[PDB]
RNA sequence: AAUCAAAAUUUAUUAUUUAUAUUAAAUAUGUAUGUGUAGAUAAAAUA
């Protein structure tokens, strides 16, 4: 969506990584196999 | 016992309980779903004779 | 035709689950394997 | 990417096997190039190999116990020269003229292959065959369906021709019993022959053991024999055959009856020469054969039809089955097993499971989409050792050891020959996978085994190679990204 | 469960209604629930106790009143509109 | 070139026969 | 019935009466032993004894080239004739199906 | 024809009591 | 075996490597993570974060 | 091409297996005269149908 | 209980014998009927006490000869069967010298 | 064969159209492989439609989203690229299936339908036992009984 | 195959013992049971639509017979058949009438 | 004689084009296992040579199409509500394009395949010639 | 290549409805008459 | 004593509403059972 | 929540009810006395079913990795499969010995197809008055049939 | 389960000899058993059955009871000899009930015979002194059964 | 095992209706072997269920069972759509 | 607002149709394209 400022609070502590039941954004997809080049 | 025209004035009128259901259903007897109405037949004949042990 | 009754999990079926945690492993281990090669 | 094709060089050829190797841009990514360096003129020396090579093609000789669950090959030549019956029933689905003739060495192979060893010089070794086989004729194997049963007939039949050792091999039990047709015996009173089956018996048992039946002499055979101009009257037990099985239709159907009555008659007089006598599906004689009797009007004679008191032309009737007692062929063959006398000949035989299912309700079959078209239709239960005086051998599915080895050859002796995915190895599964999912699928049953091996083309949910070509292609990316 | 070793009832077990088929759930209501321009009380209220024939009497009660209120606004419209 | 001619005129016969409205 | 079944041949209740009768002339056993009780050929079907009766067939062929005639009318059963068809299919009382009578 | 078709002989006809033709072998008249 | 394979998987269309996944037509069916999903799979911590917090 | 012409050995329902090019019409031509050749009225029978005075 | 289960086929089931009367429109000659009918099917079941040619017979599924006495079908008979089998061959050498095919007709199976 | 009857030709794009019901059914894919597999024969076309129609049928439920406009047509004719181009592979499974299985039916002395050619045996269209009394498009009446292909002796 | 129907007495086995036969026939001296002389022993066909558990139109009874043409003609059909005495036609011919009020009363009863 | 559409001229190959509907049975694969072990055990190769070379000029692997490139020629858009006259246009674009003219598969002996053996002498049928030397 | 005009447009005539074609001129000519009304007063 | 369930009684009626289209209506009557099990008869 | 849904409470039912069948006590039950046909047929296969041992290759990777490696190989519901919690480690992990005459259910068909057969011409072979205990077992027994057009009247 | 055809395929239009589709009357189709039902044509009351779904769906019925028949015949390697109650072996010294009596009964669940009796084939070779009194000569020989315990080639000796 | 006979036999050896059933142990990272199941036919009964819709029945069946047995499972299965029911009915 | 038997309605005869199945010759040349009626419904870009 549109730029927002949510996320760019520092984090107390530093410990960002070991809460593993953090929010993990929507489901991103990745190309199966590489399309050969328009040009 | 009627006609399908004397059906539906007496559904119209209001003289029958019936319970009207999707008329691309097989209603709700577990054997018309089952088999249709060859199923049904059959059920009928198994109560009316086929549980009796003749004598 | 219209497959709008069909859930949303089902369509692209997106099977293969089980591989992911050994990728992650793998990347893990390539990752340090990067770190031995850069120090010597 | 890395093809390391173009400097593969092809080893040298040494047998007919290591001339199945297809075109190195066939199996380039099915079968994978390795690289190694050895210290000859030069600390570096790229050889590149293939990781995998084909098995090797062993005489029976050089077979031993460390080969039990192993995989070995046999040339096309001594193929040709071994079989001239044929195979099993389904034993030649895995060899194409292309394929490497491949067979799996199991434990039973070892037991019959020391057995046949024996069998060789047998006056010597009496008490140990006979503690062998508990006093019988000679061995029976059965087991459930598709198991190694015919595989193993045939690996005998090359156990025994390959020691020098007279053999018959009937490849197909069905093709006496479940014949095209049934003649009654011209020299045998009450007995029946399979004329077709029996003339390709004659041509192809003489063409097997020349070697050895060009040196039996004909001790019980009359010299009288009817013989056209130009022929010569047979002095050797393969003139005899040679007697039998060439001719002019249809002089050849009584020649046949005669030649193997007489043949049966020399085969039970030698007490010296061990003749190895090996069936794929005794159960099958040792039943019913699927002929009838004649109805006695057709014997009888008519006049007319409408006042005879007959019924041959309105109403059909199933008169009584013909056994396979009175097929002259078994009549012999029984004839050396109940007669005491011969303690020279074993049957090393097996039985069939070939027949059409039947669980509670039959439809028709579908005349397109149907395995069992050629099944027999026979559907009756089957006990060896009440049915049969041989010992029987109980043969179960394959544990996971030989089902590793057999798929291992099946897969990549199937890539490496130019018959596999080749340059589409991309889109099936690993051998780990391949190996848990036909594991699965055919519950270690060889001719499972084959089957979900031609089956694994139409695999639908396999989504290994999916998740490793993204993970592959993001690895490309962000090397892309670390490059920049 | 037994009502005498029931204390803390447990609800919504899931026990799975759709594997079972109740698919023919369909009702039919009033044409005009929230409209300003329908009254709520009417002898209209009359047509919620009707069983035999409920489909299509609800669907000539929201016929009667499409039309009504079409030629109402229409109506409104012309006389609006013509002077 | 016939069905063309006929989808040309066709429509004008059909207007003018069935569903020409009154005039005056 | 459909099946006519056929003239009582004399030997053909097995193998050995037919190999007596007609192939081998010196056949010493005439047929095979048959016990001293009684065997009951159709099974578990109850046939009248005496009676040249026929065994059902083993293979396709007696079955498909055997005249049988085939369903041409309507179809009667002798207590679903009460009812007319599955579609008019009549019921005096409206009992329930899982109606069991005491 | 379903059972005994082939069993039909030529004596079974009436053929006294009808008149054929010589040419095409057809039954040209019937007897009263 | 698998090992050499790794290094010469076509990742690119070409004469055998087809797509046919939609990525024409639809784009991106497949979805891919990089964390592992708690806790059906598990990935240890970096090594520099713990002795950030443990200093 | 091939079926681009119309042979005269061949029908016109059928389609010629011919690629040449000599010898042969468009099938616009051909067109043409099958709309030219198609002039003639079937011969009615009288007999066959009796007069509505007669009836 | 042998011959009652046997006289009674499907009246009998799961350790009761039940008898449906439906035979007349009341009741009480429905019930009358069954009691005449129950004691006819006991008073003939009682004969099992006269002797034991009233028991009645086990029927087993006694099988087919099996492959080891199919076996000994071909030596029945043996020694006359090579007896006439060498004249027969004898017949037929002779009879190959006349046509070329030689029918087992002509051999030993008599038609007429 | 047991199939001798007057057949109906159809195009080969309303074949493949049929998709997973009769042109990838993968009951009859696979024993189109075992003729292959049979002959010592690679199955290079045969796989190449089968790993095409594998994934074709994993996303043929999504729907296409919507294109909101492109400047240049680039993607829309590589997306019709590569569809012609999986048109062109299952063509030619389309012409190797009809073709090995002509010339197996010459080998196993298989007398195929009515219009039917073997190349080895019978160069216009077989014909035998049809309703019509005539060959249909070679204009020639049909002896009785049918032309036998192949010699006798089996 | 063809074959003749025996019997053994058992007074002619070495142990005696009751029939099947003769306890047919006392059980048909009973319930009064039709004895079929024409009744073939080749055709014993069962209902398998119904008789089959794996089948959708599974009833445990035989509900059609495996016959073509079992038709009105034949009396076997006519003696085994339900007759329409107090059947729902009964019900039909006693209660459809084109005016209820003439079988509860008679009217001029009533008036 | 009402004639058709459904002409299938046996010219453009060795398979009729708008070839017959064509059915395999298993039968039929175990009629040619017992074909092919009789013609193995026999040492007869020629027809495997054929079969061989059909399966070489056959299935090669045809060429990925210049961009621009469609299979439908002629738009399909037009037959809209006309049915039949799209499916006689079907079968007469499919009767056109002859297996003579697909020219997208490289069948001609001009072009060459790292892939398949040409020599019959590649073939391990005569491996006893090239051995060792 | 695309196809020529004439070919173009004998095609649409000769494949397409003509009753839709029809009906979809007369109500045409239909809306052309009330407009034509409409100016008329 | 006890109620035991019973399964309803349902029959459906294929009739015409107009050829144009078809009703589906169905008679239906719905039973409860009661078992009353007494150790004598009164 | 409970124990178990509405299809589990089914089949632990049919397990109990098993587990204390004898054939003498099925009486005049009627079709109450048949014994859940998955687990009753499936001991009538005993003579085909023939509980197999472990596979040479199992017991020869168990054995390493028990002695050779000091690590046993554990049961799939003796894996701690959550990271972060510690599961209290149910005790039907390994316990629940594997005969094929137990589970799973495999059967002759010609056994289901007498089974199927003889349940519903069963179904009103019942003795209700039976000379008995509680519930079941009574002199006389009264059914009042109450029907309506309404289920909730 | 059983993967044969066992319903008729419906009344359409008339199918020709194409892919996935045959005529509704072929040869192929219930071993040609459709040739008494077909109309080679492409008196009413010889026209009306062969389009009737009724009767075709009761005569395939028909002939699928025949296969079923034939094929449960074929598997009868036995046949039923009334013996009496003396001379019967252990497992048949009880009350059988008659079939779909009772719940499938095994043949003896103490001494581990978990089998139903209905089932049960005995040997022929077993009951020649039952079956056989008058003979004397013992018509069948004794069945040879292998020694278990005996050192043969399947125990590796 | 099926309906007592074993799951080679109820959809007569095809591996693409079988591999459906191997999933739901694929997807969950487990051994098949480590596992006994039987599945009952509750439905319609028809002579064979060799198609694709029996089989997404037995996948959704299996699933479900290996969700109850061991909890976890849940994660992946639901992620490969197996425990999800669509709705098409003929 | 002042009535009455179309097909309220049943049955039959050289005769009127549409359907029901029967139903064939013909290479000397030239040749023969519909609207619709139907069943369950699981491909898609010249405007
Ligand atoms: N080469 C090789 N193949 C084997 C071996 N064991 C089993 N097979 C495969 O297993 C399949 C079964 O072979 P058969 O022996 O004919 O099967 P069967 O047990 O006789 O089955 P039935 O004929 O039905 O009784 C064959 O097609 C072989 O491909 C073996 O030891 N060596
Ligand atoms: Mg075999």
């Amino acid at each position: 969506g549109q730029k927002s400022l949510m996320g760019a609070l520092p984090a107390p502590y530093g410990d960002a990584e070991f809460f593993r039941g953090r929010y993990r954004g929507p489901p991103v997809a990745r190309p199966v196999v590489s399309l050969p080049t328009l040009h | 016992n009627v006609s399908y025209w004397t059906m539906n004035k007496m559904v119209r009128g209001g003289n029958l309980l019936v319970h009207r259901v999707h008329y691309t259903g097989w209603g709700t007897d577990s054997h018309l779903k089952k088999g249709g109405w060859e199923h049904r037949w059959n059920k009928v004949l198994q109560r009316n004779v086929l549980q009796y042990s003749r004598i | 035709d219209k497959y709008r009754r069909v859930p949303m999990l089902l369509k692209p079926q997106q099977g293969g689950q089980q591989y992911f945690n050994h990728f992650l492993i793998r990347s893990t281990n390539d990752r340090l394997t990067q770190q031995d090669v850069d120090n010597a | 990417k890395k093809s390391l094709a173009a400097m593969y060089m092809r080893p040298p050829v040494t047998c007919y096997t290591d001339a199945c190797e297809a075109p190195v841009a066939m199996w380039d990514g099915a079968i994978p190039l390795k690289e190694t360096r050895k210290l000859k003129n030069g600390v570096p020396v790229r050889t590149v190999s293939r990781t995998y090579s084909h098995p090797p093609q062993l005489t029976p000789t050089q077979l031993s116990f460390n080969d039990i669950n192993s995989m070995y090959c046999v040339g096309n030549d001594e193929l040709i020269q071994f079989f001239p019956e044929g195979l099993g029933g389904r034993v030649f689905q895995t060899m194409p003229p292309g394929h490497p003739r491949g067979f799996l060495y199991r434990k039973e192979t070892h037991l019959l292959n020391l057995f046949v060893d024996k069998v060789q010089h047998w006056h010597t070794k009496r008490s140990v065959l006979s503690s062998l086989t508990n006093g019988r004729t000679g061995f029976i194997v059965d087991g459930p369906t598709g198991c190694g049963k015919s595989a193993l007939m045939c690996q005998v039949v090359h156990f025994a021709r390959s020691r020098n050792i007279v053999t018959l091999y009937v490849p197909d039990a069905k093709v006496w019993t479940h014949g095209e047709w049934c003649w009654p015996s011209t020299i045998l009173p009450g007995f029946f022959d399979a004329p077709d089956a029996a003339r390709s018996f004659l041509k192809y048992f003489a063409v097997a053991n020349r070697a050895t039946l060009t040196s039996w002499k004909l001790r019980c055979t009359p010299k009288d024999l009817p013989t056209e101009q130009g022929e010569r009257q047979p002095q050797n037990l393969y003139e005899l055959c040679e007697w039998g099985h060439r001719a002019v239709a249809p002089a050849s159907i009584d020649r046949q009856s005669v030649c193997v009555k007489f043949l049966m008659d020399e085969l039970s007089e030698e007490k010296k020469l061990p003749v190895v006598i090996v069936v794929d599906g005794w159960n099958l004689f040792s039943h019913e054969t699927h002929f009838r009797y004649p109805h006695p009007d057709f014997l009888r004679g008519l006049a007319s039809f409408n006042e005879s008191s007959t019924d041959i032309d309105l109403y059909p009737q199933e008169l009584p089955r013909i056994p396979a007692s009175r097929l002259s062929f078994v009549r012999g063959l029984n004839k050396m097993i109940l007669s005491g006398d011969d303690p020279n000949k074993f049957f090393i035989t097996c039985t069939t499971r070939d027949f059409k299912p039947f669980d509670g309700i039959s439809g028709f079959p579908n005349v397109e989409t149907d395995r069992f078209a050629n099944s027999l239709d026979e559907y009756a239960p089957y006990d060896p050792e009440k049915d049969s005086h041989f010992h029987p051998i109980q043969i179960g599915n394959f544990d996971e050891y030989e089902y590793r080895s057999f798929l291992r050859f099946l897969i990549n002796s199937g890539e490496l020959a130019g018959l596999g995915w080749g340059p589409l190895w991309h889109a099936s599964s690993d051998f780990e996978r391949k190996l848990y999912k036909i594991g699965f699928l055919s519950g270690r049953n060889p001719q499972g085994v084959v089957d979900h091996y031609h089956q694994e083309l139409v695999w639908r949910y396999d989504y290994q190679r999916t998740r490793q070509k993204q993970y592959l292609l993001k690895r490309r990316m962000e090397g892309m990204s670390r490059g920049a | 469960g037994d009502i005498y070793y029931d204390d803390t009832r447990g609800l919504h077990d899931r026990s799975p209604t759709w594997m079972n088929e109740v698919p023919e759930t369909r009702y039919d209501r009033l044409y005009g629930v929230n409209h300003p321009d329908i009254a709520k009380i009417g002898i209209r209220r009359h047509l919620n106790v009707e069983y035999v024939n409920r489909k299509e009497v609800v669907e000539r009660d929201a016929a009667l009143m499409k039309k009504t209120l079409s030629s109402g606004r229409r109506l409104r419209h012309r006389v609006e509109s013509s002077r | 070139l016939i069905r063309q001619c006929l989808r040309d005129i066709v429509p004008v016969i059909e207007y003018r026969n069935r569903e020409e409205p009154a005039r005056l | 019935r459909f099946p006519p079944t056929p003239s009582e041949t004399p030997a053909t209740q097995d193998w050995m009466a037919y190999t007596a009768k007609y192939l081998d002339k010196q056949f010493t056993i005439s047929a095979e032993p048959a016990p001293v009780y009684n065997v009951n050929k159709l099974w578990p079907m109850q046939q009248i004894p005496g009676k040249v009766d026929q065994t059902p067939f083993e293979e396709d062929q007696t079955w498909l080239l055997h005249s049988i005639p085939v369903q041409q009318l309507e179809m009667h059963h002798h207590e679903k004739d009460l009812q007319d068809l599955p579609f008019i299919n009549h019921e005096q009382f409206p009992r329930s199906l899982e109606w069991n009578a005491p | 024809p379903e059972v005994a078709m082939h069993r039909n002989t030529v004596g079974l006809l009436p053929a006294h009591m009808w008149e054929t033709d010589k040419k095409t072998g057809k039954v040209k008249s019937v007897k009263d | 075996e698998e090992r050499i394979r790794e290094l010469m998987m076509p990742l690119e269309v070409g004469e055998n490597s087809f797509a046919a996944n939609g990525q024409a037509t639809h784009g991106n069916l497949f979805y891919f993570r990089e964390y592992p999903m708690y806790p059906g799979e598990y990935v240890p911590a970096e090594h520099n974060t713990l002795s950030s917090l443990r200093d | 091409l091939e079926g681009a012409m119309h042979k005269p050995g061949e029908s016109g329902l059928q389609a010629g297996s011919s690629t040449t090019i000599a010898g042969k019409e468009t099938w616009s031509q051909f067109s043409t005269k099958m709309r030219y050749g198609r002039r003639r009225i079937r011969v009615i029978d009288v007999a066959a149908k009796m007069s509505y005075e007669y009836q | 209980e042998r011959r009652l289960r046997i006289l009674a086929q499907h009246r009998v089931g799961m350790g009761v014998l039940k008898l449906d009367a439906d035979k007349y429109e009341d009741q009480a000659d429905n019930v009358t009927f069954g009691t005449t009918k129950l004691s006819e099917l006991l008073a003939d079941a009682r004969k099992a006490q006269l002797g034991e040619e009233y028991w009645p017979s086990v029927e087993l599924k006694v099988r087919k000869p099996s492959g080891q006495s199919k076996a000994h079908y071909s030596l029945i008979d043996n020694e006359r069967i090579e007896k006439r089998s060498r004249e027969l061959y004898e017949k037929y050498r002779d009879a190959k010298k006349r046509s070329l095919f030689v029918t087992p007709m002509e051999t030993w199976l008599e038609v007429k | 064969n047991t199939f001798l009857t007057s057949s109906v030709a159809t195009p080969p794009i309303s074949v493949i159209r049929t998709g997973p019901k009769w042109w990838a059914h993968p009951e009859r894919m696979v024993r189109q492989k075992l003729m292959y597999f049979t002959l010592g024969v690679d199955q290079l076309p045969l796989r190449r439609t089968a790993v095409i129609q594998r994934d074709l049928q994993r996303f043929h439920m999504c729907k296409p989203p919507p294109r909101v406009g492109d400047s240049t047509g680039y993607k829309r004719s590589r997306a019709a690229q590569l569809n012609t181009w999986y048109r062109r592979i299952q063509y030619q499974e389309y012409h190797m299936q009809h073709l090995f299985t002509r010339h197996v039916w010459g080998l196993l002395r298989v007398y195929p339908g009515n219009t039917t050619k073997i190349q080895g045996k019978a160069d216009d269209g077989y014909v035998g036992y049809d309703s019509v009394p005539f060959h249909r498009y070679n204009r020639a009446p049909l002896p009785f009984p049918a032309r036998e292909l192949y010699e006798r002796r089996k | 195959g063809v074959h003749r129907v025996g019997y053994t007495h058992p007074s002619t086995l070495p142990v005696p013992c009751a029939q099947r036969w003769d306890l047919r026939l006392a059980r048909a001296r009973i319930f009064q049971e039709y004895i079929e002389e024409k009744a073939p022993g080749a055709w014993q066909l069962e209902d398998e639509r119904s008789m089959s558990p794996e089948f959708k139109t599974f009833t445990g009874y035989p509900m059609r017979d495996m016959r073509p043409g079992y038709g009105q003609n034949l009396p076997d059909y006519i003696m085994k058949k339900r007759l329409p005495n107090n059947t729902h036609y009964e019900l039909f011919a006693r209660r459809d009438i084109p005016n209820e009020d003439n079988a509860m009363y008679g009217k001029y009863l009533y008036d | 004689s009402k004639p058709s559409d459904n002409v299938a001229w046996y010219d453009k190959g060795p398979v009729e084009w708008l070839p017959r509907p064509v059915r395999l049975t298993y039968d039929h694969l175990d009629q040619l296992q017992q074909w092919t072990m009789r013609a193995t055990l026999d040492g007869r190769t020629e027809e495997f040579n054929r079969i061989r070379d059909l399966h070489r000029e056959w299935s090669q692997h045809p060429l990925m199409p210049v961009l621009g490139d469609v299979e439908p020629k002629f738009p399909l858009n037009l037959f809209k509500q006309n049915h039949r006259a799209k499916k006689r246009f079907l079968v007469r674009w499919h009767k056109a394009n002859t297996p003579a003219n697909w020219l997208w598969m490289p069948r001609g002996p001009t072009v060459v395949t790292p892939l398949h053996r040409t020599n019959p002498t590649q073939y391990p049928e005569n491996w006893k010639q090239m051995v060792q030397r | 290549r695309e196809l020529p005009r004439d070919v173009k447009q004998e095609l649409q005539s000769f494949v397409a409805d003509a009753a839709t074609t029809l009906e979809s001129r007369v109500k045409y000519l239909k809306e052309l008459d009330t407009m034509n009304q409409r100016m008329k007063d | 004593p006890h109620v035991e369930k019973l399964e309803p009684w349902v029959r459906m009626a294929e009739f015409w509403t107009s050829e144009m289209s078809t009703a589906h209506y169905e008679f239906r009557k719905f039973f409860r059972v009661i078992i009353c099990k007494l150790p004598f008869q009164s | 929540f409970n124990e178990f849904d509405a299809k589990g409470r089914e089949y632990v039912q049919y397990m109990r009810e098993f587990a204390r069948f004898d054939p003498r006590k099925s009486r005049g039950n009627g079709q109450k006395g048949f014994p859940f046909r998955d687990a009753y047929l499936t001991k009538m296969n005993e003579a085909n079913q023939k509980t197999p041992p472990p596979t040479l290759e199992t017991i020869m990777d168990r054995a390493v990795r028990e002695h050779h490696q000091h690590a046993r190989i554990l049961s799939p519901l003796e894996v701690q499969r959550d990271v972060g919690r510690l599961e209290p480690i149910p005790s039907y992990a390994g316990k629940i010995n594997a005969d094929r005459s137990v589970f799973p259910f495999q059967w002759k068909t010609e056994d289901w197809y007498e089974y199927e057969v003889a349940k519903v011409r069963n179904r009103r072979f019942v003795f209700e008055n039976t000379e008995e205990d509680g519930i079941r077992g009574s002199e006389v027994t009264y059914k009042i049939v109450l029907e309506g057009f309404w289920d909730h009247h | 389960v059983s993967t044969g055809e066992f319903d008729h395929p419906p009344f359409q239009f008339r199918q020709r000899h194409t892919f996935n589709t045959t005529p509704l009357h072929d040869a192929n189709r219930f071993g040609g058993r459709t040739a008494y039902l077909r109309e080679i044509g492409p008196k009413k009351q010889g026209r009306r059955f062969k389009k009737d779904p009724r009767t075709v769906q009761f005569n395939v019925d028909v002939w699928c009871a025949q296969q079923t028949l034939r094929k449960r015949w074929k598997q009868r390697d036995w046949e039923v000899i009334e013996i009496p109650f003396r001379l019967v072996p252990r497992e048949q010294q009880r009350v059988i009930p008659e079939l779909y009596t009772d719940i499938p009964q095994m043949t003896d669940p103490a001494r581990n015979d978990f089998s139903n009796i209905r089932n049960k084939v005995y040997d022929r070779e077993e009951l020649q002194g039952v079956l056989f009194p008058a003979a004397g000569a013992m018509l069948y020989p004794p069945l040879q059964r292998v020694d278990k315990q005996a050192m043969t080639l399947d125990k590796y000796l | 095992t099926v309906m007592g006979k074993p799951l080679s036999l109820v959809l007569d050896n095809k591996a693409w209706l079988m591999e459906m059933v191997l999933m739901p142990f694929d997807e969950a990272n487990l051994d098949y072997r480590d596992f006994d199941a039987h599945i009952v036919s509750e439905g319609h009964a028809m002579p064979s269920i060799a198609n694709e819709i029996a089989a997404f029945a037995l996948r959704m069946a299996v699933a479900n069972a290996l969700v109850k047995l061991i909890p976890l499972t849940r994660i992946p299965l639901k992620k490969s759509g197996l425990l999800s029911v669509d709705r098409r009915r003929e």
